[PDB]
């Protein structure tokens, strides 16, 4: 039943396929509001996100604070799962209870690839968080000029 | 020489001093540390101090 | 507190081990029936070398 969580954690593709053939809840949430998509994107498990997407997985879900799997796949450098979640249809300007899009997360960590991808897929660069900061100010503070130029 | 010193200290000195028979180890160097070099000019520019 | 703070969910260890000043992970096992311990441990070394 709820083995999907512990399976997406360890990264078990065959077992995930088995349990989903048995009819396991794909959007099974945990005490923090995370789904197998959240975990597969936090631990970099591309096969499993592909599978779950083939079986009706909500890619714009949100935990108890407002973080979609895009936030996790962008704050870690999963350049492929980003593209997957985007193609399958994901809010690229989604916000959490703090007002943070995946742009800020990919910028703080200095991931240029994911920033370019999100901007290609329609990511608002003039966004603002609960303190009024955008990705340009993030790059300024972090002293990363490559991203600063890429944002122009 | 300072990078080699840092490696010797972090990765090797402890294991050696924690070895059978060893009673002391003197490192001929020093391990890394975040040095922050101050200039009084660039500080007075901003009316700052150490 | 909500005015100057942001919140997120992360994942982190509730217990951290270290062996001789270095981080570590402990692993426990038993040699299969009809097998010694030396050979089991030799296989563990072989597996670890990879």
């Amino acid at each position: 039943g709820k083995k999907l969580l512990e399976a997406a954690r360890a990264g078990r593709d065959d077992e995930v396929r088995i349990l989903m053939a048995n009819g396991a809840d794909v959007n099974a949430a945990d005490v923090v509001g995370w789904t197998p998509l959240h975990l597969a994107a936090y631990w970099g498990h591309l096969e499993i996100v592909e599978v779950l997407l083939k079986n009706g997985a909500d890619v714009n879900a949100y935990d108890t604070l407002g973080s979609t799997p895009l936030h996790l796949a962008a704050h870690f450098g999963h350049l492929e799962i980003v593209e997957v979640l985007l193609k399958n249809g994901a809010d690229v300007n989604a916000k959490d209870d703090n007002g943070i899009t995946p742009l800020h997360l990919a910028a703080n960590r200095g991931h240029l690839e994911i920033v370019e991808v999100l901007l290609k897929y329609g990511a608002d660069v003039n966004a603002q968080d609960k303190f009024g900061k955008t990705a340009f100010d993030i790059s300024i503070n972090n002293g990363n000029e490559d991203l600063a130029e890429i944002l122009q | 020489q300072e990078d080699i010193s840092d490696y010797v200290a972090a990765n090797m000195k402890d294991a050696i001093s924690r070895t059978s028979g060893v009673g002391d180890v003197q490192l001929f160097g020093s391990q890394y540390a975040m040095r922050i070099w101050m200039n009084p000019n660039e500080l007075n520019k901003f009316q700052l101090t150490p | 507190f909500s005015a100057f703070s942001s919140s997120r969910w992360e994942y982190g260890s509730p217990r951290l081990e270290r062996y001789n000043g270095l981080p570590s992970m402990e692993i426990l096992g038993q040699a299969a029936p009809g097998k010694s311990t030396g050979e089991a441990m030799e296989l563990m070394e072989q597996l670890a070398s990879k």
